[PDB]
């Protein structure tokens, strides 16, 4: 069975650093065959990728959010966090985190399973 | 924190196996109980000193994705590139050019050899 | 005007002789075939052609490292097994008195004595064979090994057997063979051809007739180390079989004794049938022959015209002094004096019959210490082996004089050795190598 | 198998035997008894790892024939290539060149490292 | 005659102690107390071919200056080359970036990976 | 304890290779520390350089003695030779050999510890 | 077990309390068979 | 002198010294070994 859970606060003061840590309890991230996504929907409208990490470090994010987050991933402890700078008020949303296997190309970008889904309001 | 994800690629394509190979080639090194386990040591120490000593044969020493100048016969496999590398995994491979493997290593070291052979004649001058 | 610069060659073809230790390759037993590699079935032979190689059998390091191995070999094969430390007692002996025969007078003695058992508390009487050898004199007798050393039974299950074993060599090092024909070990071989490893080289011990090995290709061979000086061996390899038949015509019993929890003693019980010396049968034509052969070829290294004289063992150790060897368990001490008693000079069906002398207590090396005790072999015993050689010494002090003497000798079994390992070298390949060549790098 | 044609050009000329270089480089490498065997192995692995070493010391590391920069002292021998080549075999060569083997040892290797620090100072600019 | 002046440059700047490298890198490879030797060769091979190993994963096989192209983080050190190469010692430099090694190692093992990927790119056309 | 002891002929024919060999006890030539020179000093003169020699065999001379004169050092035994041929009389001198810790960038030539001091008339 | 004695042949004042004549049964190399045999032990070495 | 921790008392002191004191001892006493068998090939070794 493989699933992921994110942890971090749920209401943090709007303009500073927003930590999230989406950990995995599956698939390794150390593996060379999953890149994981950060995808987010706000109240009343649709999803929205922020970015993706791979286990050596290739990331890239939205170009939108290009300036304002950081993406990181540690597979000594296998999670991968998510750091969204200088948040603002439109930021209230829920905070998926997804496996896509995008690497070992038999398939493109396909996102199979998601996390349960924490929702930030900021 | 070497171990890191070995074999990881083990279900990719080849293409997209090929750009994880130092992930699988870092990890190649590292009182009867004492000998059991030494012999381990050198059993492994002697594996990657051959596999070394082959590789260096070909002209590839110290280069992970070596690609040489021995043309490929088409009786060993019939599948064209975008069938192997989009299509095909590594171990699939492996199985399916298993009985073709001997004369390939014999043509890339006199391909080498031939190499070394012609640099010297032509650096000669 | 050279313009020539140094060039680095890897693997070239160059070696130097040098010494390291071989290791097995067979293809239970005292020669355990366990911890011996397993041999390839297809061996490989490189012929190597317009290359002389000087060799010197009487230099190589791989016949003392084969006689270490064999040691060792023995010493662990003996370690699982009883030892007999309570078999030292008073024996009360008497003689054999039944189906007497009068070579075999003199001999196996029925002796009885108390020997522990299962119980600590407690004392059987048992009774047995042991011949004249094993026993000595303290109506009371001792065995012979009592006052050298408590020394471990032989385990039945194992067998003496020679099993050949094929030494290769390590990586980076090569064996090679001289093929050359009419080779007197030392010297250059212009014929040279490198071998992955050895041919049969079956570990058999004996002295003076040296039993099943390989036979010379062209004719009798006489190889000495120094044949000038009289105190060197002289190994004569011959070209045809002088098969022997060597046999114990007594039908003999096997009783188990229990002497502790678990260790049984093996001891000769009933000689059901004719007591009769054993004894070794060689051809007569065939060793005349033979003889005849080996006069040539010696008679070219000692003149034409040279009296030369076949003489009995001089003396020493019964080791030393007869021919002993293993056929079944039963170390047959057959003694060579009718096969060694002739002169040859410038100029039907029956067949001999040496005496031979059953042994229990064995010290085969030259050790003191350590034995062992052959248990006894049931029914009768026949391995009509094949005589290819001998040690032969020369009695110095003839001088000038025509006379010369030559009598069986060794003692030590690295001679049995030597002759089947001196056509193998040991060498090292050296693959750098440096030359000039019209080169720059940048 | 690997000893196929083992050595073999031992009595060839030095030009012979120099194309024959692949069959010996690649033979180099493959209670109490287990001991044997064992240390045997790690012998010859130590060899065939300082030979390496030295090697790659000299620059000539993965290479079989790679001909140095390194000026050839009449000193040594003073035979032409006509004569060594096409007239001497490999084991008359080295019984001849054995008392400055070191010497040549010593000045490949400040060669090299004096090559190495040319292309370093070349490459800051 | 090896040995003949192992370390020796300990004292001395990085950019003299440069120029000695080969006197260092020449002796690092060359019944249970057998199994002593035997285990103490094994391990001083063991870490020799991990070093090498190491050495040739970020292209610097067979080199020992060898320079490569990933850029020097100021976060590492932000020490001049004219206060490194000429005012301090190689001990003093190890024990500042002990903390800081880790991920040079792996920049220059990806930096390789991409070059060769790289290489093979610009080839294959 | 570090110093250095000369030792050949005091006296030679004015026409033929001098030998003097400057043997150190303390530290070592295979160090590549230390350059070892071979001062040199008329009666009634200053100190004259005449050579260095290095760990690694690159020497070298003074320009006026530059064909006359050869530096070996061995490493094995640990000494050094100054071989001066046709020498003249302007060779009358007490010949020195310095130790200079220029091996290493800490300082410049700094000749600090001087041999005993040979006088080798001629 | 050992039968001991003090000796008394040229002894000192300091070497008294010291080496003892012990005698005692011992096996010999035929296992039934026993022999008397003696030592001089010193005092360190045995015990009441 | 030399000790890990000289104001600890526990710990032991080792004192070197520059020049040697040349010291001999000695056993007057003449004694004899005789071999006597305990066992085949064993032999005991004891004081005459
Ligand atoms: C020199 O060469 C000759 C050539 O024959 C060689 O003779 C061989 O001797 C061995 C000695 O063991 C013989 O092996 C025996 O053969 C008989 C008959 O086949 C067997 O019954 C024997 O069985 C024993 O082992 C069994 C367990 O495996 C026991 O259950 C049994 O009771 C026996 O103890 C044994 O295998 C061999 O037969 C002959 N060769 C021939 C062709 O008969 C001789 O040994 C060589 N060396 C010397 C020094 O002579
Ligand atoms: C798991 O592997 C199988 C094959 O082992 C993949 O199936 C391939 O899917 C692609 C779709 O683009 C087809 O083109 C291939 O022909 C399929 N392979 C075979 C052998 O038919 C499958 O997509 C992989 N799944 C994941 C999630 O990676
Ligand atoms: C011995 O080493 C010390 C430092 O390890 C050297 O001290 C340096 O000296 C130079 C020149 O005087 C100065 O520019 C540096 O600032 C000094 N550094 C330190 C840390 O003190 C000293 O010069 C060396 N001595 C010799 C003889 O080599
Ligand atoms: C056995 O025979 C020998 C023959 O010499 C004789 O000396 C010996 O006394 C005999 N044994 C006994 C117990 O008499
Ligand atoms: C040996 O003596 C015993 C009696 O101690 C007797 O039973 C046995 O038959 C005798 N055997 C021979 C061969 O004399
Ligand atoms: C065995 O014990 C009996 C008991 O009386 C004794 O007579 C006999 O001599 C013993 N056997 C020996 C000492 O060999
Ligand atoms: C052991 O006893 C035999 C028979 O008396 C004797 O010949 C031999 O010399 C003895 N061995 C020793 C070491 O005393
Ligand atoms: C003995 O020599 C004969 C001669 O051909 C041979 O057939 C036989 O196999 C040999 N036996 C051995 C070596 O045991
Ligand atoms: C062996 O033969 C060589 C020549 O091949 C000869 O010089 C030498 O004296 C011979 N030695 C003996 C013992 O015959
Ligand atoms: C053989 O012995 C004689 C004795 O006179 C000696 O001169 C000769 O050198 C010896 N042979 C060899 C090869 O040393
Ligand atoms: C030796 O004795 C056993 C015991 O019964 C018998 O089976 C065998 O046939 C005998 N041997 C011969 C050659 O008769
Ligand atoms: C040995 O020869 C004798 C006499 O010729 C004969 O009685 C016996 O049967 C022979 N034995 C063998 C094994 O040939
Ligand atoms: C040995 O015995 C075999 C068979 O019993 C026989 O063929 C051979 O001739 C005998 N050896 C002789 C008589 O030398
Ligand atoms: C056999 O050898 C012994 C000891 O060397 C000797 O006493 C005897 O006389 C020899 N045989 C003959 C028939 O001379
Ligand atoms: C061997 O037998 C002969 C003939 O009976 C005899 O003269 C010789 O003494 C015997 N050998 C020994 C060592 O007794
Ligand atoms: C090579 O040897 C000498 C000069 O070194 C000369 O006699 C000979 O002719 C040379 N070879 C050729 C082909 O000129
Ligand atoms: C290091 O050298 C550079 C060279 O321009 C200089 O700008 C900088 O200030 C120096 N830093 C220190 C700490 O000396
Ligand atoms: C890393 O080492 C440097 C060296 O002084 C030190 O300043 C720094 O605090 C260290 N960082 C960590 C996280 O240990
Ligand atoms: C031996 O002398 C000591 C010291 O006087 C004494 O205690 C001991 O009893 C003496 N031994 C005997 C057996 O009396
Ligand atoms: C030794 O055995 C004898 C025989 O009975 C006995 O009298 C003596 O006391 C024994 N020695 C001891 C117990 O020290
Ligand atoms: C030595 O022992 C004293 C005991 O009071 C302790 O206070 C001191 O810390 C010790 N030395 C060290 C270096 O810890």
């Amino acid at each position: 069975q493989v699933q992921l859970q994110e942890s971090g606060p749920g209401l943090v003061k709007p303009s500073e650093t927003l930590s999230l840590t989406c950990a995995v309890y599956g698939s390794s991230i150390s593996g060379g065959y999953f890149y994981w996504h950060w995808i987010r929907q706000a109240p009343g409208k649709g999803l929205e990728w922020i970015g993706d990490v791979y286990f050596s470090g290739t990331t890239g994010y939205n170009p939108s959010l290009k300036r304002r987050v950081r993406i990181s991933a540690d597979t000594s402890k296998n999670q991968f966090s998510l750091n969204l700078r200088s948040v603002t008020a439109a930021d209230t949303a829920v905070y998926f985190c997804a496996r896509d296997p995008r690497g070992g190309g038999w398939v493109p970008n396909r996102f199979d399973v998601w996390g349960a889904g924490v929702l930030v309001t900021v | 924190a070497v171990f890191l994800g070995f074999l990881g690629a083990a279900g990719s394509t080849m293409g997209a196996a090929s750009m994880t190979l130092t992930v699988q080639a870092r990890n190649l090194l590292s009182t009867v109980w004492g000998i059991k386990q030494l012999q381990a040591r050198v059993l492994a120490v002697e594996r990657y000193l051959r596999d070394q000593q082959l590789l260096g044969i070909w002209g590839c020493s110290g280069k992970l994705i070596c690609c040489t100048n021995v043309p490929w016969n088409s009786s060993w496999s019939n599948r064209n590139l975008s069938e192997i590398w989009d299509n095909m995994t590594w171990l699939q491979w492996d199985k399916e050019i298993s009985n073709y493997t001997q004369i390939i290593y014999g043509l890339l070291e006199e391909s080498q050899n031939q190499q070394e052979k012609n640099e010297q004649d032509l650096l000669a001058l | 005007a050279e313009n020539l610069w140094v060039t680095v060659y890897y693997g070239v073809p160059v070696w130097k002789d040098a010494e390291t230790t071989l290791f097995c390759a067979s293809d239970h037993n005292v020669w355990a075939t366990h911890a011996c590699v397993p041999t390839d079935p297809n061996p490989q032979e490189i012929h190597l052609e317009n290359v002389t190689e000087e060799f010197n059998m009487w230099k190589n390091n791989m016949v003392e490292q084969m006689h270490t191995d064999i040691i060792s070999l023995w010493d662990q094969s003996l370690k699982p097994c009883v030892k007999l430390t309570p078999l030292c007692v008073t024996l009360q002996c008497t003689n054999v008195t039944n189906n007497i025969t009068d070579d075999m007078r003199g001999e196996l003695k029925n002796c009885s004595f108390n020997m522990t058992t299962e119980l600590r508390d407690k004392k059987q009487k048992v009774y047995s064979l042991f011949y004249r050898l094993d026993v000595v004199q303290i109506k009371e007798y001792r065995l012979i090994n009592c006052n050298t050393s408590a020394c471990t039974q032989a385990c039945p299950k194992v067998s003496f057997e020679p099993i050949p074993i094929h030494y290769c060599a390590p990586a980076g090092f090569a064996i090679l063979k001289c093929k050359d024909k009419k080779f007197n070990g030392t010297g250059p071989c212009p014929s040279v051809s490198t071998v992955q490893c050895t041919h049969g080289i079956k570990p058999v011990v004996s002295t003076q007739l040296l039993l099943n090995g390989s036979l010379a290709e062209e004719e009798v061979m006489i190889r000495s180390e120094n044949i000038t000086n009289n105190a060197k061996n002289i190994l004569v390899q011959f070209n045809t079989p002088v098969q022997i038949n060597c046999t114990r015509p007594n039908n003999n019993t096997r009783k188990s004794i229990r002497i502790g929890p678990g260790q049984a003693f093996y001891a000769t019980g009933d000689i059901i049938g004719d007591i009769r010396q054993a004894h070794c049968n060689v051809s007569k034509a065939t060793w005349n022959e033979t003889l005849g052969k080996v006069v040539k070829q010696l008679r070219k290294h000692f003149g034409n015209n040279t009296i030369i004289r076949f003489a009995n063992s001089s003396g020493g150790d019964l080791e030393v002094t007869t021919h002993s060897f293993n056929c079944g368990g039963e170390f047959f001490y057959c003694n060579t004096s009718g096969l060694f008693n002739s002169t040859w000079i410038s100029n039907s069906n029956d067949s001999i019959t040496l005496p031979c002398r059953i042994k229990q207590i064995i010290n085969m090396w030259q050790r003191i210490g350590q034995c062992m005790y052959a248990p006894p072999i049931q029914g009768v015993i026949r391995c009509v082996s094949n005589i290819t050689g001998l040690i032969l010494t020369r009695d110095g002090g003839s001088t000038n004089s025509t006379t010369e003497t030559f009598r069986p000798g060794g003692g030590d079994m690295r001679d049995n050795w030597r002759s089947e390992l001196y056509k193998y070298k040991v060498v090292k390949i050296e693959p750098l190598g440096v030359a000039p060549t019209r080169c720059k790098r940048r």
